[PDB]
Protein backbone atom coordinates (compact mmCIF):
# COMPACT_ATOMS: atom_id res chain seq x y z
CA UNK A 1 0.00 0.00 0.00
CA UNK A 2 2.59 2.75 -1.47
CA UNK A 3 -0.31 4.65 -2.94
CA UNK A 4 -2.02 5.99 0.17
CA UNK A 5 0.21 5.21 2.99
CA UNK A 6 -0.92 4.58 6.26
CA UNK A 7 1.77 7.72 7.61
CA UNK A 8 -0.89 9.89 6.03
CA UNK A 9 -4.18 8.39 7.55
CA UNK A 10 -2.61 8.82 11.33
CA UNK A 11 -3.54 11.13 14.47
CA UNK A 12 -1.35 13.76 15.56
CA UNK A 13 -1.73 11.35 18.86
CA UNK A 14 -1.19 7.91 16.94
CA UNK A 15 2.01 9.79 15.10
CA UNK A 16 3.40 10.77 17.99
CA UNK A 17 2.45 7.27 19.75
CA UNK A 18 4.43 5.45 16.99
CA UNK A 19 7.38 7.53 17.17
CA UNK A 20 7.13 6.80 20.63
CA UNK A 21 7.17 3.54 20.85
CA UNK A 22 10.00 3.37 17.56
CA UNK A 23 12.81 4.89 19.96
CA UNK A 24 15.90 3.40 19.98
CA UNK A 25 17.44 2.18 22.80
CA UNK A 26 20.26 4.29 24.93
CA UNK A 27 23.27 1.88 24.85
CA UNK A 28 26.24 1.53 26.72
CA UNK A 29 29.75 2.27 26.40
CA UNK A 30 32.46 -0.77 26.83
CA UNK A 31 35.25 1.55 28.84
CA UNK A 32 41.55 2.96 32.33
CA UNK A 33 42.87 7.04 31.84
CA UNK A 34 42.17 8.66 28.53
CA UNK A 35 43.89 8.87 25.70
CA UNK A 36 43.46 10.23 21.70
CA UNK A 37 43.11 6.71 20.56
CA UNK A 38 41.05 5.47 23.42
CA UNK A 39 37.98 8.13 23.68
CA UNK A 40 37.55 8.13 20.03
CA UNK A 41 37.48 4.45 19.83
CA UNK A 42 34.83 4.68 22.45
CA UNK A 43 32.64 6.88 20.06
CA UNK A 44 33.22 5.44 17.02
CA UNK A 45 32.18 1.85 18.83
CA UNK A 46 29.60 3.61 20.11
CA UNK A 47 28.04 5.20 16.65
CA UNK A 48 28.72 2.09 15.09
CA UNK A 49 26.43 -0.08 17.37
CA UNK A 50 24.19 3.05 17.45
CA UNK A 51 23.94 2.51 13.64
CA UNK A 52 22.26 -0.71 13.47
CA UNK A 53 19.77 0.73 15.76
CA UNK A 54 19.32 3.40 13.89
CA UNK A 55 18.19 1.67 10.65
CA UNK A 56 15.43 -0.44 12.66
CA UNK A 57 14.57 3.03 14.09
CA UNK A 58 14.17 4.46 10.48
CA UNK A 59 11.71 1.79 8.86
CA UNK A 60 9.39 2.40 11.74
CA UNK A 61 9.04 6.20 11.27
CA UNK A 62 5.51 6.39 9.48
CA UNK A 63 5.93 7.13 5.82
CA UNK A 64 9.53 5.69 5.76
CA UNK A 65 8.42 2.34 4.75
CA UNK A 66 6.70 3.97 1.52
CA UNK A 67 10.27 4.73 -0.15
CA UNK A 68 11.93 2.65 -2.39
CA UNK A 69 15.08 1.18 -1.10
CA UNK A 70 17.55 3.49 -2.60
CA UNK A 71 15.58 6.58 -1.30
CA UNK A 72 15.77 5.14 2.21
CA UNK A 73 19.61 4.46 1.82
CA UNK A 74 20.59 7.91 0.89
CA UNK A 75 18.54 9.05 3.10
CA UNK A 76 19.96 7.00 6.26
CA UNK A 77 23.87 8.42 4.26
CA UNK A 78 22.83 12.12 4.75
CA UNK A 79 21.44 12.02 7.78
CA UNK A 80 23.56 9.85 9.93
CA UNK A 81 25.12 11.87 12.11
CA UNK A 82 22.42 14.64 12.43
CA UNK A 83 20.67 11.73 13.79
CA UNK A 84 23.50 10.70 16.08
CA UNK A 85 23.79 13.84 17.59
CA UNK A 86 20.04 14.95 18.48
CA UNK A 87 20.06 12.17 20.31
CA UNK A 88 23.14 12.69 21.93
CA UNK A 89 22.02 16.37 22.88
CA UNK A 90 18.80 15.22 23.87
CA UNK A 91 20.18 12.92 26.57
CA UNK A 92 22.71 15.49 27.49
CA UNK A 93 20.00 18.51 28.52
CA UNK A 94 19.66 17.44 31.81
CA UNK A 95 23.56 17.34 32.03
CA UNK A 96 24.61 21.00 31.80
CA UNK A 97 27.99 21.17 30.48
CA UNK A 98 28.32 17.72 29.88
CA UNK A 99 27.75 15.22 27.00
CA UNK A 100 26.02 12.06 27.81
CA UNK A 101 27.03 9.92 25.51
CA UNK A 102 26.47 6.82 26.91
CA UNK A 103 25.33 6.50 30.76
CA UNK A 104 28.89 5.51 31.87
CA UNK A 105 30.94 7.79 29.25
CA UNK A 106 29.58 11.43 30.58
CA UNK A 107 32.13 13.57 28.69
CA UNK A 108 32.54 17.15 30.33
CA UNK A 109 33.69 19.52 27.91
CA UNK A 110 37.37 20.12 28.99
CA UNK A 111 37.60 15.65 28.44
CA UNK A 112 37.25 17.17 24.46
CA UNK A 113 40.28 18.15 24.60
CA UNK A 114 42.19 15.16 24.02
CA UNK A 115 41.26 14.89 20.95
CA UNK A 116 42.48 17.56 18.57
CA UNK A 117 39.76 19.31 16.92
CA UNK A 118 36.83 17.57 19.25
CA UNK A 119 36.67 21.02 21.49
CA UNK A 120 35.09 22.67 19.23
CA UNK A 121 32.78 19.86 18.08
CA UNK A 122 31.82 19.19 22.08
CA UNK A 123 31.36 23.32 22.40
CA UNK A 124 28.62 23.25 19.52
CA UNK A 125 27.35 20.13 20.70
CA UNK A 126 26.80 21.37 24.27
CA UNK A 127 25.28 24.83 22.91
CA UNK A 128 22.50 23.18 21.68
CA UNK A 129 21.72 20.83 24.78
CA UNK A 130 21.68 24.42 26.33
CA UNK A 131 19.29 25.68 23.97
CA UNK A 132 16.99 22.56 23.97
CA UNK A 133 16.99 23.26 27.94
CA UNK A 134 16.25 26.85 27.81
CA UNK A 135 12.96 25.88 25.32
CA UNK A 136 12.31 23.20 27.40
CA UNK A 137 11.78 20.97 25.02
CA UNK A 138 9.93 17.61 25.00
CA UNK A 139 10.46 14.10 24.34
CA UNK A 140 7.67 14.33 22.35
CA UNK A 141 8.70 17.09 20.24
CA UNK A 142 12.26 15.27 19.97
CA UNK A 143 10.94 12.57 18.20
CA UNK A 144 8.96 14.61 15.78
CA UNK A 145 12.28 16.98 15.10
CA UNK A 146 14.55 13.64 14.62
CA UNK A 147 12.09 11.97 12.31
CA UNK A 148 12.10 15.39 10.37
CA UNK A 149 15.80 15.27 10.36
CA UNK A 150 15.93 12.02 8.47
CA UNK A 151 13.02 12.64 5.89
CA UNK A 152 14.56 16.44 5.26
CA UNK A 153 18.35 16.02 5.36
CA UNK A 154 18.69 14.42 1.62
CA UNK A 155 15.41 15.06 0.07
CA UNK A 156 17.24 18.06 -2.19
CA UNK A 157 20.02 15.87 -3.10
CA UNK A 158 17.74 13.66 -5.10
CA UNK A 159 17.32 13.65 -8.84
CA UNK A 160 14.05 15.30 -10.15
CA UNK A 161 14.04 13.74 -14.08
CA UNK A 162 12.25 10.76 -13.65
CA UNK A 163 8.18 10.38 -13.80
CA UNK A 164 8.52 8.35 -10.85
CA UNK A 165 11.05 10.49 -8.74
CA UNK A 166 8.71 13.75 -8.34
CA UNK A 167 6.03 11.40 -6.54
CA UNK A 168 8.88 10.22 -4.27
CA UNK A 169 9.51 14.02 -3.00
CA UNK A 170 5.79 14.46 -2.60
CA UNK A 171 5.53 12.27 -0.47
CA UNK A 172 8.32 12.56 1.30
CA UNK A 173 7.23 16.33 1.92
CA UNK A 174 3.59 15.06 2.62
CA UNK A 175 5.21 12.93 5.23
CA UNK A 176 6.73 16.12 6.37
CA UNK A 177 3.95 18.10 6.55
CA UNK A 178 2.13 15.93 9.11
CA UNK A 179 4.72 15.95 11.20
CA UNK A 180 4.43 19.57 11.29
CA UNK A 181 0.95 19.32 12.09
CA UNK A 182 2.46 17.12 14.90
CA UNK A 183 4.04 19.08 16.42
CA UNK A 184 1.75 22.24 15.80
CA UNK A 185 -0.49 19.30 18.06
CA UNK A 186 1.60 19.05 20.61
CA UNK A 187 2.34 23.05 21.59
CA UNK A 188 -1.55 23.50 20.71
CA UNK A 189 -2.08 20.61 23.84
CA UNK A 190 0.20 22.56 26.00
CA UNK A 191 -1.75 25.40 25.74
CA UNK A 192 0.48 27.73 23.47
CA UNK A 193 -1.63 30.59 21.55
CA UNK A 194 -1.61 30.46 17.83
CA UNK A 195 1.47 33.28 17.74
CA UNK A 196 3.43 31.14 20.60
CA UNK A 197 3.14 28.36 18.32
CA UNK A 198 4.68 29.90 15.52
CA UNK A 199 7.01 31.24 17.20
CA UNK A 200 8.21 27.62 19.15
CA UNK A 201 7.89 25.78 15.62
CA UNK A 202 10.06 28.38 14.03
CA UNK A 203 12.76 28.50 16.66
CA UNK A 204 12.84 24.24 17.21
CA UNK A 205 13.25 24.31 13.20
CA UNK A 206 16.32 26.66 13.15
CA UNK A 207 17.90 24.57 15.43
CA UNK A 208 17.92 21.94 12.86
CA UNK A 209 20.35 24.40 10.69
CA UNK A 210 23.17 24.26 13.84
CA UNK A 211 22.84 20.34 13.50
CA UNK A 212 23.03 20.08 9.84
CA UNK A 213 26.16 22.56 10.33
CA UNK A 214 27.56 20.26 13.32
CA UNK A 215 27.27 17.44 11.59
CA UNK A 216 29.20 18.81 8.35
CA UNK A 217 31.76 19.81 11.12
CA UNK A 218 32.11 16.12 12.50
CA UNK A 219 32.46 14.13 9.30
CA UNK A 220 35.04 16.62 8.32
CA UNK A 221 36.43 15.68 11.64
CA UNK A 222 35.78 11.89 11.17
CA UNK A 223 37.61 12.34 7.37
CA UNK A 224 40.44 13.00 9.06
CA UNK A 225 40.91 10.10 11.55
CA UNK A 226 39.79 7.27 8.40
CA UNK A 227 43.01 9.11 6.84
CA UNK A 228 45.48 8.98 10.07
CA UNK A 229 44.16 4.98 10.08
CA UNK A 230 45.25 5.48 13.82
CA UNK A 231 41.51 5.06 15.05
CA UNK A 232 39.60 1.40 13.96
CA UNK A 233 36.16 2.54 12.14
CA UNK A 234 33.62 -0.29 11.28
CA UNK A 235 33.07 -1.27 7.51
CA UNK A 236 29.77 0.26 8.11
CA UNK A 237 30.88 3.87 9.50
CA UNK A 238 33.45 3.94 6.33
CA UNK A 239 30.87 3.77 3.85
CA UNK A 240 28.67 6.12 5.79
CA UNK A 241 31.53 8.40 6.06
CA UNK A 242 32.62 7.63 1.81
CA UNK A 243 28.92 8.86 1.30
CA UNK A 244 29.80 12.37 2.36
CA UNK A 245 32.37 12.68 -0.24
CA UNK B 1 25.98 -1.92 0.29
CA UNK B 2 26.13 -3.07 4.53
CA UNK B 3 23.11 -0.43 4.89
CA UNK B 4 21.09 -1.95 1.64
CA UNK B 5 21.81 -5.23 3.54
CA UNK B 6 20.76 -4.09 6.75
CA UNK B 7 17.10 -2.07 5.41
CA UNK B 8 16.15 -5.51 4.02
CA UNK B 9 16.47 -7.16 6.77
CA UNK C 1 16.49 49.37 24.07
CA UNK C 2 15.72 47.68 20.80
CA UNK C 3 13.55 49.69 18.08
CA UNK C 4 12.95 46.29 16.11
CA UNK C 5 10.12 44.77 18.71
CA UNK C 6 8.40 47.61 18.09
CA UNK C 7 8.14 47.36 14.58
CA UNK C 8 4.66 46.23 13.23
CA UNK C 9 4.92 43.54 10.06
CA UNK C 10 4.40 45.93 7.19
CA UNK C 11 7.10 48.04 8.59
CA UNK C 12 9.48 45.28 8.92
CA UNK C 13 8.67 43.84 4.97
CA UNK C 14 8.96 48.01 4.00
CA UNK C 15 12.70 47.97 6.21
CA UNK C 16 13.49 44.71 4.84
CA UNK C 17 13.08 45.63 0.85
CA UNK C 18 14.22 48.95 0.86
CA UNK C 19 17.21 47.20 2.68
CA UNK C 20 17.97 45.31 -0.70
CA UNK C 21 21.41 45.52 -1.50
CA UNK C 22 21.50 46.01 -5.57
CA UNK C 23 22.18 43.29 -8.25
CA UNK C 24 26.05 43.94 -8.98
CA UNK C 25 27.99 42.40 -12.29
CA UNK C 26 30.87 40.70 -12.83
CA UNK C 27 34.12 41.36 -14.22
CA UNK C 28 33.54 38.97 -17.31
CA UNK C 29 35.72 39.41 -20.13
CA UNK C 30 34.06 37.70 -23.03
CA UNK C 31 37.54 37.52 -24.84
CA UNK C 32 39.18 35.02 -23.25
CA UNK C 33 38.18 31.29 -23.21
CA UNK C 34 37.13 29.77 -19.21
CA UNK C 35 39.86 28.24 -17.28
CA UNK C 36 39.25 26.78 -13.39
CA UNK C 37 41.75 29.84 -12.37
CA UNK C 38 40.02 32.54 -13.99
CA UNK C 39 36.14 31.39 -13.50
CA UNK C 40 37.36 31.08 -9.71
CA UNK C 41 38.31 34.89 -10.52
CA UNK C 42 35.18 35.74 -11.65
CA UNK C 43 33.31 34.17 -8.39
CA UNK C 44 35.41 35.46 -5.83
CA UNK C 45 35.86 39.04 -6.95
CA UNK C 46 31.80 38.97 -7.33
CA UNK C 47 31.45 38.00 -4.19
CA UNK C 48 34.09 40.83 -2.53
CA UNK C 49 32.24 43.49 -3.94
CA UNK C 50 29.14 41.95 -2.48
CA UNK C 51 30.28 41.64 0.73
CA UNK C 52 30.56 45.47 1.20
CA UNK C 53 27.02 45.22 0.28
CA UNK C 54 26.05 43.18 2.38
CA UNK C 55 27.61 44.74 5.14
CA UNK C 56 25.68 48.06 4.52
CA UNK C 57 22.47 45.70 4.49
CA UNK C 58 23.24 43.82 7.41
CA UNK C 59 23.25 47.23 9.69
CA UNK C 60 19.48 48.03 8.11
CA UNK C 61 18.33 44.63 9.36
CA UNK C 62 16.09 45.38 12.18
CA UNK C 63 17.83 45.02 15.77
CA UNK C 64 21.44 43.95 14.09
CA UNK C 65 22.74 47.77 15.10
CA UNK C 66 21.97 47.30 18.76
CA UNK C 67 24.76 44.40 18.76
CA UNK C 68 28.25 45.28 19.52
CA UNK C 69 31.02 44.61 16.57
CA UNK C 70 32.17 41.69 18.11
CA UNK C 71 28.98 40.16 17.87
CA UNK C 72 27.70 42.00 14.21
CA UNK C 73 31.34 40.68 13.05
CA UNK C 74 30.63 37.26 14.21
CA UNK C 75 27.40 36.91 12.83
CA UNK C 76 28.44 38.41 9.34
CA UNK C 77 31.35 36.22 9.48
CA UNK C 78 29.41 32.61 10.04
CA UNK C 79 26.33 33.65 7.54
CA UNK C 80 28.04 35.34 4.60
CA UNK C 81 28.37 32.71 2.07
CA UNK C 82 24.58 31.43 3.04
CA UNK C 83 23.91 35.05 2.17
CA UNK C 84 25.30 35.23 -1.14
CA UNK C 85 23.96 31.74 -1.96
CA UNK C 86 20.36 32.25 -1.44
CA UNK C 87 20.62 35.32 -3.09
CA UNK C 88 22.01 33.61 -5.97
CA UNK C 89 18.93 31.51 -5.52
CA UNK C 90 16.75 33.83 -5.71
CA UNK C 91 18.16 35.46 -8.66
CA UNK C 92 18.10 31.97 -10.46
CA UNK C 93 14.54 31.74 -9.94
CA UNK C 94 13.23 32.26 -13.31
CA UNK C 95 16.37 31.17 -15.09
CA UNK C 96 15.50 26.90 -14.83
CA UNK C 97 18.88 24.76 -14.90
CA UNK C 98 21.10 28.01 -14.62
CA UNK C 99 22.53 30.05 -12.21
CA UNK C 100 22.25 33.99 -12.30
CA UNK C 101 25.60 34.76 -10.37
CA UNK C 102 25.18 37.70 -12.25
CA UNK C 103 23.17 39.46 -15.04
CA UNK C 104 26.40 38.99 -17.44
CA UNK C 105 27.63 35.75 -15.84
CA UNK C 106 24.63 33.23 -16.30
CA UNK C 107 25.99 29.63 -16.11
CA UNK C 108 24.16 26.43 -16.58
CA UNK C 109 26.18 23.45 -14.81
CA UNK C 110 27.95 21.95 -17.82
CA UNK C 111 30.17 25.58 -16.99
CA UNK C 112 30.54 24.78 -13.57
CA UNK C 113 32.40 21.59 -14.42
CA UNK C 114 35.71 23.61 -15.58
CA UNK C 115 35.94 24.39 -11.76
CA UNK C 116 36.32 20.95 -10.60
CA UNK C 117 34.48 19.72 -7.01
CA UNK C 118 31.90 23.29 -7.90
CA UNK C 119 29.88 20.78 -9.61
CA UNK C 120 28.26 19.03 -6.77
CA UNK C 121 27.72 22.47 -4.85
CA UNK C 122 26.81 23.89 -8.67
CA UNK C 123 24.13 21.48 -8.72
CA UNK C 124 22.54 21.83 -5.28
CA UNK C 125 21.94 25.61 -5.81
CA UNK C 126 19.87 24.89 -8.75
CA UNK C 127 17.63 22.41 -6.90
CA UNK C 128 17.62 24.82 -3.89
CA UNK C 129 16.43 27.59 -6.62
CA UNK C 130 13.83 24.73 -8.18
CA UNK C 131 12.61 23.95 -4.94
CA UNK C 132 11.79 27.92 -4.82
CA UNK C 133 10.21 28.03 -7.93
CA UNK C 134 8.11 25.32 -7.22
CA UNK C 135 7.24 27.02 -3.80
CA UNK C 136 6.41 29.87 -5.86
CA UNK C 137 8.82 32.11 -3.18
CA UNK C 138 7.62 35.73 -2.94
CA UNK C 139 9.87 38.29 -2.25
CA UNK C 140 8.63 39.67 1.00
CA UNK C 141 9.29 35.92 2.35
CA UNK C 142 13.13 36.05 0.77
CA UNK C 143 13.67 39.16 2.48
CA UNK C 144 12.63 37.58 5.62
CA UNK C 145 14.59 34.42 4.58
CA UNK C 146 17.74 36.12 4.35
CA UNK C 147 17.28 38.44 7.79
CA UNK C 148 16.40 34.93 9.73
CA UNK C 149 19.99 33.60 8.29
CA UNK C 150 22.08 36.45 9.14
CA UNK C 151 20.46 36.10 12.68
CA UNK C 152 20.24 32.71 13.62
CA UNK C 153 23.20 31.04 11.92
CA UNK C 154 25.83 32.37 14.73
CA UNK C 155 23.77 32.92 17.52
CA UNK C 156 24.30 29.28 18.96
CA UNK C 157 28.40 30.05 19.09
CA UNK C 158 28.53 32.58 21.59
CA UNK C 159 28.64 32.60 30.31
CA UNK C 160 28.54 36.20 31.15
CA UNK C 161 24.94 37.60 31.88
CA UNK C 162 25.67 40.37 28.88
CA UNK C 163 25.30 37.76 26.84
CA UNK C 164 22.85 36.07 27.50
CA UNK C 165 20.86 38.92 27.60
CA UNK C 166 22.08 39.89 24.10
CA UNK C 167 21.42 36.17 23.08
CA UNK C 168 17.82 37.18 24.19
CA UNK C 169 17.15 39.90 22.26
CA UNK C 170 18.27 38.15 18.84
CA UNK C 171 15.59 35.43 19.49
CA UNK C 172 13.05 38.31 20.23
CA UNK C 173 13.98 39.54 16.46
CA UNK C 174 14.00 36.32 15.22
CA UNK C 175 10.40 35.86 16.36
CA UNK C 176 9.37 39.23 15.43
CA UNK C 177 10.77 37.80 11.35
CA UNK C 178 8.64 34.82 12.32
CA UNK C 179 5.29 36.94 13.17
CA UNK C 180 6.15 38.56 9.72
CA UNK C 181 6.74 35.60 8.11
CA UNK C 182 3.30 34.19 9.26
CA UNK C 183 1.58 37.36 8.51
CA UNK C 184 3.02 37.46 5.09
CA UNK C 185 0.95 34.15 4.40
CA UNK C 186 -2.02 34.69 5.83
CA UNK C 187 -2.59 37.89 3.96
CA UNK C 188 -1.76 35.95 0.92
CA UNK C 189 -4.93 33.95 2.02
CA UNK C 190 -3.14 30.94 3.08
CA UNK C 191 -5.44 28.58 6.02
CA UNK C 192 -4.43 28.33 9.04
CA UNK C 193 -2.74 25.38 8.84
CA UNK C 194 -1.08 25.84 5.30
CA UNK C 195 0.53 28.60 7.14
CA UNK C 196 2.59 26.41 9.74
CA UNK C 197 2.87 24.23 7.18
CA UNK C 198 4.83 26.54 4.71
CA UNK C 199 6.74 28.07 7.55
CA UNK C 200 8.19 24.79 8.46
CA UNK C 201 8.85 24.45 4.30
CA UNK C 202 10.79 27.54 3.92
CA UNK C 203 13.00 26.90 7.30
CA UNK C 204 13.36 23.51 6.40
CA UNK C 205 15.26 24.52 3.52
CA UNK C 206 17.48 27.06 5.64
CA UNK C 207 19.33 23.69 6.29
CA UNK C 208 20.23 22.94 3.28
CA UNK C 209 21.39 26.02 2.64
CA UNK C 210 23.84 25.60 5.74
CA UNK C 211 24.86 22.90 4.39
CA UNK C 212 25.69 24.47 0.79
CA UNK C 213 27.21 26.86 2.10
CA UNK C 214 29.93 24.27 4.35
CA UNK C 215 30.15 22.46 1.44
CA UNK C 216 31.12 25.99 -0.54
CA UNK C 217 33.34 26.58 2.59
CA UNK C 218 35.50 23.63 1.68
CA UNK C 219 35.27 24.50 -2.01
CA UNK C 220 36.72 27.92 -1.24
CA UNK C 221 39.49 26.82 1.03
CA UNK C 222 40.48 23.68 -1.24
CA UNK C 223 40.70 26.84 -4.49
CA UNK C 224 43.54 29.10 -1.53
CA UNK C 225 45.04 26.05 -0.61
CA UNK C 226 46.17 24.95 -4.09
CA UNK C 227 46.87 28.39 -5.23
CA UNK C 228 43.81 28.62 -7.83
CA UNK C 229 42.83 32.14 -7.40
CA UNK C 230 44.04 34.82 -4.79
CA UNK C 231 41.66 35.80 -2.33
CA UNK C 232 41.10 39.13 -1.30
CA UNK C 233 42.13 40.09 2.59
CA UNK C 234 38.39 40.14 3.26
CA UNK C 235 37.67 36.74 1.68
CA UNK C 236 41.06 35.10 3.56
CA UNK C 237 39.49 36.34 6.97
CA UNK C 238 36.44 35.67 6.09
CA UNK C 239 37.45 32.17 5.21
CA UNK C 240 39.78 31.28 8.19
CA UNK C 241 36.54 32.64 10.69
CA UNK C 242 35.32 29.04 9.95
CA UNK C 243 39.17 27.39 10.61
CA UNK C 244 38.66 24.78 8.59
CA UNK C 245 41.03 21.76 8.62
CA UNK D 1 41.98 45.14 13.21
CA UNK D 2 39.95 42.78 10.79
CA UNK D 3 38.30 44.49 7.71
CA UNK D 4 34.93 43.12 8.63
CA UNK D 5 34.94 45.03 12.11
CA UNK D 6 36.45 48.45 10.12
CA UNK D 7 33.92 48.12 7.41
CA UNK D 8 31.07 47.95 10.05
CA UNK D 9 31.92 51.54 10.94
CA UNK D 10 32.04 53.08 8.15
CA UNK D 11 28.92 54.75 6.51
N1 LIG E 1 34.66 11.55 14.87
C1 LIG E 1 33.56 12.17 15.03
C2 LIG E 1 33.28 13.65 15.06
C3 LIG E 1 31.85 13.75 15.62
C4 LIG E 1 31.72 12.43 16.40
C5 LIG E 1 30.34 11.98 16.85
C6 LIG E 1 29.61 13.09 17.60
C7 LIG E 1 28.20 12.60 17.97
C8 LIG E 1 28.15 11.16 18.47
C9 LIG E 1 26.99 10.74 19.01
C10 LIG E 1 26.83 9.49 19.48
O1 LIG E 1 25.65 9.09 20.02
C11 LIG E 1 27.88 8.65 19.39
C12 LIG E 1 29.05 9.06 18.86
C13 LIG E 1 29.21 10.31 18.39
C14 LIG E 1 30.53 10.75 17.78
C15 LIG E 1 31.32 9.63 17.06
C16 LIG E 1 32.59 10.13 16.32
C17 LIG E 1 32.34 11.39 15.47
C18 LIG E 1 31.54 11.06 14.19
N1 LIG F 1 34.58 28.85 -4.15
C1 LIG F 1 33.35 28.82 -3.88
C2 LIG F 1 32.40 27.64 -3.74
C3 LIG F 1 31.04 28.33 -3.49
C4 LIG F 1 31.21 29.63 -4.27
C5 LIG F 1 30.15 30.74 -4.16
C6 LIG F 1 28.75 30.21 -4.50
C7 LIG F 1 27.72 31.31 -4.27
C8 LIG F 1 28.16 32.68 -4.77
C9 LIG F 1 27.22 33.65 -4.80
C10 LIG F 1 27.49 34.90 -5.22
O1 LIG F 1 26.53 35.86 -5.24
C11 LIG F 1 28.76 35.16 -5.60
C12 LIG F 1 29.71 34.20 -5.57
C13 LIG F 1 29.43 32.95 -5.16
C14 LIG F 1 30.53 31.88 -5.14
C15 LIG F 1 31.96 32.38 -4.82
C16 LIG F 1 33.03 31.27 -4.70
C17 LIG F 1 32.58 30.12 -3.77
C18 LIG F 1 32.63 30.52 -2.28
Amino acid sequence: SKKNSLALSLTADQMVSALLDAEPPILYSEYRPFSEASMMGLLTNLADRELVHMINWAKRVPGFVDLTLHDQVHLLECAWLEILMIGLVWRSMEHPGKLLFAPNLLLDRNQGKCVEGMVEIFDMLLATSSRFRMMNLQGEEFVCLKSIILLNSGVYTFLSSTLKSLEEKDHIHRVLDKITDTLIHLMAKAGLTLQQQHQRLAQLLLILSHIRHMSNKGMEHLYSMKCKNVVPLSDLLLEMLDAHR
Amino acid sequence: KILHRLLQD
